[PDB]
RNA sequence: AGCGAG
């Protein structure tokens, strides 16, 4: 567990998604948007947030840690394991299939 | 709780409202309900007492009153009632009798006419009963009724998209049990129109007018929507006598129409109960649905014609986009669309309605025979005992017990295993979903599974999704439905008040999250609570005002995966195998509780059933390793006999043992004397071993696994396994077969341990091939070749004219023999026709892990075992302690299971033992720690219960302080690794590698069992290509996968070889052999039989097939 | 029927 580095700027990037989320459910809550695109808005916001957090997480990594060291030599495993390791695991899909 | 348990302390921070129910609930209760005892009469009568009656009750009340077609005579039966069982259940389990009772039910018989009333018991016959452990014993074996999952009776209007119109059409299925199904669906063209019994389709006002509607009052009632209106119109249909002879001329075509054949007609096929029988669940789902009769009881489950109207009016009034609707008399219910899937429409054939099922059918048969005897029965000659006939009923009784898929053959590897074999709910059966037949949107998860059903625990192969467990507070509704259950907060103020809510209940209230922090004045502590609603979406919150709240974390999981600590750091799949593989751990000889563990261990082990639990306080007053003598604080004492190496269906050891001492003063419900898997009365599956985590030398490759040899040494990964070997003398034409030690023809070494008797000697080792049980059956005259002949003249031998037909230890396996069991019918023992005797020999083996063999911890972390090094060549810590195992690296980051690590690193320190430096206040990553969690001693079992537990700052903190071992010198630095000697090379490894105590099972998948060779032997019957099986001598199947990649590779003579000689060739096999044997070239292979058995079955088939030469 | 590997 000790090997596995959580990256310092989580609560920061978590925080200034979840306003944007917040401002999608207020422009809902006003009759703004239907259901449908407010769900496509927040699908969009969560993934450009897993993106940046993803990043976060691969720059903050030293190149000698036994995970990356694994993932990058092309022993086994990808990096989207790695982040879902540590970071964020990101968007869920439905049951039926949808996020 | 549990009276004398050990001491696992826990990183709980939530106290827990709800203690864990009666895991076995789910049978015992469901089979007290059917028999109708008296603790499910008070048990009822506390929460509806309005109409308790039983299962048997309610068979027999619907069944009676009988009457014949002229209503002469009437029969009726009354007050069912139970006699003692037979046997007990031990004895039943030794000798193969089934564990049942007598039932008597008094029968009534009144001639209506001469008014004479008979009444007598009648003895319906031995109704199988369920021991205490919620399972059933039937022809000695032990078995158990899986709870089934099944569509609940009523209506469902389901709504879907016309590609050629793009238009939203919805639709109607009132679903009873044994009817025939009404679907008024509504088509693009703007027109509602039923379809009875799946006969092409009609126009509702058809129906209507059926049902002797005027087009007046039609428009009076569906009048509102303009589809009803066009179907009026276009229904073409005038008069009620027109519908029904159209009605009646599409339904039963062939026979000539009438007035009288077409009004009974429908009567019969909707309105009587004789032949659509909604069942209680079904009208009363179609009740609430529609708000029909909702304060009323619920009696006469068939339909009315109110009932067809209100459906019909409920999907117009969808279809038109209505949201709530008001029968006229009936209270205004939401109209909306119905999901089969939900646990709202799922409802639960426990064992008590599978097996009250059967007995419906038996009596129903059993009404039939009586009803059809009953006109050639002289008037007054008559009584009920000589007027009912109990065989249908006891031989539907007897053939769902044994031969129906839901009564399962009871899995016995370890006490989770059987008790998780009960709270099993199976999507399949009979009158379920079948593996083919079931779609893939029925094996998905569902929100409604929450708290009701365990998401994770679940079969991995072609049975994912048809197959769950029962979670653990999980309840299940008198009509079937499975509840939940909910702490009531009440003006944002969380309560105690348990309420359990099935699903449709949860789904109208705004439930929230177990972990939701209390400000202790049972508010919340915070505005945005989190919360899960209606349409089953977890979102965004209404701070206060929620109206319920879960009883506690773990609410959502099942026993067997209640007992993985760190569940939450493990991926669905990695937990899935994990639950799914703690029930195949074998028992090993003596077992220890984890290190880290949860508080489901204990709980699991208590109501699995396999612990001896003392049923009264007392004194001990004699204890000894076979049975524990109790005295009670009230003069009685009461004697709790061991299973002393009895043997389970999977072949494991059953052993028990007492862990009290002969003075101890022992409360009740108390554990006297621990199972097999059983540690001080909770659960032990498997070991505590020192682990690394680093990869070595190859061997532990692909989720292999390498083990010290001190685990083979000391001793601590063995099982005894005990194999049972039946050979029965029968009684043959040519006479009788003979239980003797005199063999034919075989020497008088393999004659040595076989006892005066025959049967061979207890305790008396025997390998693969020495024989058990000496068996000799006559052979007839046959005609000995002259070779023969002339050899036992020069041998000086006779033919015997007896053969052998001896138990012999079948081909792999070895060991001592613990008992014989002999019945005999000249001991005037029950044995089935024809066999004079029947013998039993118990074989036990102690078998040590070996390479080859299946391991794996709690968190899906499984596989072989590679290699058993020497405990020398063993990476060993700086202190000199070798490792015991060592994992692998590469298969922790990807497979998403870290939650092992977690656990290793706990493991460590609980083995070390801790002591936070508490000098300056708690330290802040300690604050939130329990009190006594501070200090612990060094080997200190530990809990961290399923969803909290100890979080990862708890345990670097706890990592940092590991109060030393012996000397001044902590081998693991606060990172969890430690700096390890290798074992062949002498030199220290360069880097530190993480260790600690990982505790691992030995699975059920031994090599022993797995090995299997073959270069000759049994060929089956219609063609060759000798028998499969390792039960059999079995040939290697070669599909046509590997013949084509045999084509692919270009080795034609290869693959000749194989399927000719190899396989079927009767001819060329005998003289590939005599070639091998005598060192000539293999032969040319020729035609194989299964080629010819092919011509055979085309020109029986009239297809004149000819073999042209050219 | 349960169960294993993919
Ligand atoms: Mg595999």
């Amino acid at each position: 567990m000790a090997d596995v580095l959580v990256p310092p700027r989580k609560k920061e990037i978590l925080d200034h998604y979840e306003e944007r989320a917040d401002k999608v459910e207020k422009q809902f809550q006003r009759g703004a948007l239907n259901h449908d695109e407010r769900n496509e808005a927040l699908v969009e916001i969560w993934k450009e947030a897993t993106d940046e957090v993803g990043q976060a997480l691969r720059e903050h990594y030293p190149d000698d840690n036994p995970i990356i060291t694994i993932v990058d030599s092309g022993a086994t495993g990808n990096f989207t394991q790695t982040r879902t390791l540590a970071g964020m695991k990101g968007l869920v899909t439905n049951p039926k299939g949808e996020f | 709780s549990v009276p004398g348990a050990p001491n696992r302390v826990s990183f709980a921070k939530l106290r827990e409202p709800l203690e864990v129910p009666g895991l076995l609930d789910v049978q015992t209760d469901s089979f007290e309900w059917l028999i109708g005892s008296p603790r499910w009469r008070e048990s009822a009568a506390e929460r509806g007492d309005v109409n308790p009656v039983g299962g048997l009750e309610e068979v027999l009340y619907e069944l009676s009153p009988i009457e014949d077609f002229s209503g002469s005579m009437s029969l009726s039966f009354s007050d069912p009632r139970f006699d003692d069982v037979k046997a007990p259940v031990d004895e039943c389990k030794d000798k193969d009798m089934t564990y049942a009772a007598p039932l008597f039910v008094t029968a009534e018989f009144i001639n209506n006419n001469t008014g004479e009333i008979k009444s007598q018991t009648v003895f319906m016959g031995d109704f199988p009963m369920m021991t205490e452990k919620g399972t059933f014993i039937i022809n000695g074996t032990e078995r158990v009724v899986v709870s089934q999952l099944v569509r609940s009776p009523g209506v469902y209007f389901d709504e879907t998209i016309d590609k050629s119109t793009d238009k939203t059409l919805h639709s109607v299925k009132v679903i009873p049990s044994r009817g025939a199904w009404l679907e008024f669906d509504v088509d693009k063209r703007d027109t509602v129109g039923v379809r009875i019994d799946r006969k092409r389709r009609q126009p509702v006002t058809v129906l209507l007018k059926a049902l002797g509607w005027t087009s007046e009052q039609i428009v009076e009632r569906f009048g509102f929507s303009e589809i009803m209106r066009s179907t009026l119109e276009k229904d073409n249909t005038v008069g009620t006598d027109e519908a029904l002879l159209d009605i009646y001329r599409k339904l039963r075509p062939g026979e000539p129409p009438t007035k009288e054949s077409a009004q009974t007609l429908l009567e019969n096929l909707f309105f009587k109960e004789k032949r659509y029988d909604l069942a209680r669940v079904g009208r009363y789902k179609v009740n609430k649905k529609l708000g029909l009769h909702v304060g009323e009881p619920i009696t006469s489950s068939t339909l009315t014609e109110e009932d067809v109207v209100a459906t019909i009016e409920y999907l117009v009034r969808l279809h038109e986009g209505q949201t709530t609707m008001t029968v006229p008399g009936g209270v205004e219910v939401p109209v909306e669309t119905d999901d089969i899937d939900h646990f709202g429409n799922r409802r639960l054939r426990t064992v008590g309605e599978l097996i009250q099922n059967q007995i419906r059918v038996g009596m129903s048969r059993m009404e039939r025979v009586v009803r059809e005897r009953m006109t050639t029965q002289d008037v007054e000659a008559i009584t009920p005992q000589t007027l009912i006939n109990i065989r249908p009923v006891v031989a539907a009784i007897k053939e769902f017990f044994g031969t129906s898929q839901l009564s399962q053959f009871m899995d016995q590897n370890n006490p989770l295993s059987g008790l998780t074999h009960k709270r099993r709910l199976s999507a399949l059966g009979p009158g379920g979903l079948s593996r083919e037949r079931a779609g893939l949107e029925v094996r998905d998860v569902h929100p409604s599974h929450y708290g009701r059903m365990c998401p994770i625990e679940t079969p991995e192969g072609p049975n994912i999704g048809l197959i769950g467990s029962l979670s653990v507070y999980a309840r299940v509704n008198p009509f079937g439905f499975i509840e939940t259950p909910y702490r009531k907060v009440v003006d944002g103020v969380v309560s105690d008040e348990i309420v359990y809510l099935t699903a449709d209940e949860e789904d109208r209230h705004v439930v929230a999250q177990a972990n939701s922090p209390i400000d202790a004045d049972g508010r919340f502590v915070e505005p945005r609570v989190l919360v899960r609603r209606k349409a089953g979406e977890v979102e965004y919150v209404p701070s206060s005002e929620v109206d319920y709240m879960d009883v506690s974390p773990r609410q959502m999981v099942s026993v067997a995966t209640a007992m993985i600590p760190f569940l939450e750091h493990d991926d669905a799949n990695r937990a899935l195998m994990g639950a799914n593989m703690q029930r195949q751990a074998v028992p090993l000889v003596r077992s220890e509780a984890p290190l880290v563990g949860t508080g489901m261990e204990l709980r699991a082990a208590i109501d699995a059933g396999d612990v001896v639990v003392a049923e009264e306080s007392g004194v001990i007053e004699e204890v000894s390793a076979d049975y524990i003598t109790v005295m009670h604080d009230n003069g009685t004492r009461r004697t709790y006999r061991m299973r002393k190496f009895a043997r389970s269906n999977h072949g494991t050891c059953a052993n028990q043992c007492p862990i009290v001492d002969a003075g101890d003063r022992v409360e009740a419900g108390q554990v006297i004397a621990d199972g097999p898997c059983t540690d001080d009365g909770e659960m032990a599956l498997g070991k505590n071993l020192l682990v690394a985590i680093m990869p070595w030398e190859g061997h532990n490759y692909e989720d292999a696994i390498i083990l010290s040899n001190r685990l083979v040494e000391e001793d601590v990964l063995t099982s005894i396994h005990i194999e049972e070997h039946e050979i029965d003398a029968r009684d043959t034409k040519l006479g009788a077969e003979e239980i003797t030690r005199d063999i034919p023809n075989i020497s008088d070494e393999v004659l040595a341990d076989l006892d005066e008797r025959g049967i061979v000697r207890i305790g008396a080792e025997v390998r693969d091939g020495d024989i058990l049980v000496g068996k000799v059956t006559p052979k007839g005259e046959t005609e000995l070749t002259p070779e023969e002949r002339l050899l036992r003249a020069i041998f000086g031998e006779k033919a015997r004219e007896v053969r052998d037909t001896s138990l012999k230890v079948p081909h792999g396996e070895s060991g001592k023999v613990i008992g014989i069991r002999v019945f005999s019918r000249e001991d005037e023992d029950e044995l089935p026709a024809g066999v004079n005797e029947l013998v039993r020999v118990y074989v036990a083996q102690k078998r040590k892990i070996s390479d080859g063999d299946k391991l794996a911890g709690r968190h899906g972390n499984k596989g072989v075992i590679g290699k058993i090094l020497p405990v020398e060549d063993m990476p060993f810590l700086a202190d000199g302690t070798p490792v015991d195992i060592i994992l692998n690296t590469h298969g922790v980051p990807r497979r998403m299971n870290i939650g092992q690590i977690l656990e290793t690193h706990l493991g460590w320190c609980a083995h070390s033992g801790w002591k936070v430096d508490a000098a300056k206040g708690v330290p802040d990553w300690a604050a939130r720690l329990p009190d006594e969690l501070l200090e612990a001693q060094p080997n200190a079992i530990v809990s961290t219960p399923v969803f909290d537990g100890a979080q990862e700052a708890e345990l670097q903190g706890l990592l940092s302080c590991t109060l030393p071992n012996r000397d001044g010198d902590v081998l693991v630095d606060a990172d969890g690794k430690a700096m390890l000697f290798d074992g062949r090379s002498g030199e220290p490894f360069p880097y530190p590698v993480t260790v600690g105590y990982m505790y691992i099972m030995k699975l059920h998948h031994l090599v022993d069992d797995k090995i299997h060779a073959r270069s000759t032997g049994p060929y089956s019957m219609i063609t060759q290509q000798p028998l499969g099986g390792k039960a059999q001598f079995g040939g290697q199947r070669f599909g046509e996968m590997e013949c084509w990649a045999m084509q692919a590779y270009g080795a034609a003579y290869t693959l000749q070889e194989l399927l000719t000689i190899k396989s079927d060739d009767t001819v060329g096999r005998v003289k590939v052999y005599e070639a091998i044997v005598k060192g000539e070239n293999i032969p040319e292979p020729g035609i194989p039989e299964s080629f010819k058995v092919l011509l055979k079955e085309l020109q029986s088939l009239c297809l004149n097939v000819e073999v042209l030469s050219s």
